[PDB]
């Protein structure tokens, strides 16, 4: 069968020809036979096209000698709840050049935070794939009208990536060694953390002897939550999703059977504050 | 709405090799963990009385290799993450790759280890003889 990882999100009826797509399904029709492909001369490649691709769908569950694990298990987290930080996204829809994936709006976390990212995606180019901007509009509903002056207001990821290091460095270098992103339905934060999260093995500190938790593009070095000014990535976080821990309906009705002090829901700081509220009451109670 | 472009015997080494900061040596460590090689590349179906060589702009297999899109066999356009050339262009993209076929199961980890002579233009190890 099929993914949604990687889903061409462009609205060209025709497929991409056989130097150009990066896999056999991408191809277009013309060129398939005998579950092979032909090179047809005379159909040129197109050297013009500018397709979205979607980043949903993402799956962390490799096992790799050397390569810690993301997605950690709840008695692991409960360990490290000095380091649990509440994160929800708030996505808009992309439109007119392309349909079917959602794109970072509002990054909220459990420390009140909300960081407004302009629409951005990831789009092929005959040459490479383009990291711009990208045409979006928000969901419809009523409790989503709350987005729409967002859409003009948001900031380049480069500046919300370097903000959001800036952020967990300031509140969890005397608390933690690490995040432990406490999620709700992790496939859009999954997603999300495409823009601003890095793997791979574990780090030390250029500075010192902790772990490295951020990563600069800009220097090729990695820093712990201490050293970590002007660094734009984080590296090695962890995560886990309460919504997998047997709870049935949405976030709000979970949390407001343990808690009546948190409200506001669809913002996502508010959602984000609420995930860490009930991961807290499910865990020590 | 979209068209789907992968399987999802693939999900797991994209997602690791798109989060990666060496997704090179992601994708290695990921084969040296007996992970599975990316599959749902462009295999050709040629005559196979190509010259050889390794990078062509028609697909060039001889009998001894198998002719696969370019694109299908770069790890930066599987994963659509930044090339490690300065300027961001592909290598492979908009060509046909000549794979051996003895090493034709993993035609992406192939090109991430191997280099194409500059003189006689085939695989240094598997057609140069320079
Ligand atoms: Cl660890
Ligand atoms: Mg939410
Ligand atoms: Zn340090
Ligand atoms: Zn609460
Ligand atoms: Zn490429
Ligand atoms: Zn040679």
């Amino acid at each position: 069968n099929v993914t949604g990882l990687f889903k061409d999100c462009s609205k060209v009826i025709t497929g991409l020809h056989p130097t150009q797509a990066p896999t056999h399904l991408s191809v277009d029709t013309k060129f398939k036979t005998e579950g092979l492909c032909v090179d047809i001369p005379g159909i040129p490649k197109d050297m013009t096209y500018r397709r979205l691709i979607s980043m949903m769908g993402f799956k962390m569950n490799y096992q790799v000698n050397g390569y810690p694990n993301m997605f950690i298990t709840r008695e692991e987290a409960i360990r490290h709840v000095r380091a649990w930080i509440g994160f929800d996204v708030e996505g808009c829809h992309a439109t007119r050049e392309a349909v079917g994936t959602n794109l970072p709006l509002q990054l909220g976390f459990s420390t009140g935070v909300n960081l407004v990212a302009v629409p951005t995606g990831y789009v092929d180019t005959p040459n490479n794939t383009d990291f711009s901007r990208v045409s979006a509009k928000p969901p419809p509903g009523d409790q989503f009208k709350h987005l729409i002056p967002l859409m003009y207001k948001g900031l380049p990821w480069n500046v919300v990536r370097i903000k959001i290091v800036q952020m967990l460095s300031d509140t969890l270098k005397n608390l933690s060694d690490r995040v432990v992103f406490v999620l709700w339905a992790h496939g859009f934060q999954l997603t999300s953390m495409k823009y601003f999260v890095k793997i791979g093995p574990e780090r030390t500190c250029c500075l010192c002897d902790r772990r490295a938790t951020c990563f600069s593009t800009a220097s090729d070095t990695y820093a712990c939550w201490h050293h970590s000014i002007g660094f734009d990535y984080v590296y090695n976080p962890f995560m886990i999703d309460v919504q997998q821990w047997g709870f049935t309906g949405n976030l709000q009705s979970n949390h407001d059977l343990y808690c009546q002090v948190h409200g506001n829901a669809h913002v996502a700081s508010c959602d984000a504050i609420m995930t860490r509220c009930l991961a807290v009451h499910e865990c020590f109670v | 709405a979209g068209n789907a472009t992968e399987v999802p015997a693939n999900s797991t080494v994209l997602s690791f090799c798109a989060f990666a900061v060496d997704a090179a040596k992601a994708y290695k460590d990921y084969l040296a963990s007996g992970g599975q090689p990316i599959t749902n590349c462009v295999k050709m179906l040629c005559t196979h009385t190509g010259t050889g060589q390794a990078i062509t702009v028609t697909p060039e297999a001889n009998m001894d290799q198998e002719s696969f899109g370019g694109a299908s066999c770069c790890l930066y356009c599987r994963c659509h993450i930044d090339h490690p050339n300065p300027k961001g262009f592909c290598d492979l993209k908009g060509k046909y790759v000549q794979i051996p076929t003895t090493c034709a199961n993993d035609p992406v980890g192939f090109t991430l280890k191997n280099t194409v002579c500059t003189v006689c233009g085939m695989w240094k190890g598997y057609g140069c003889s320079c």
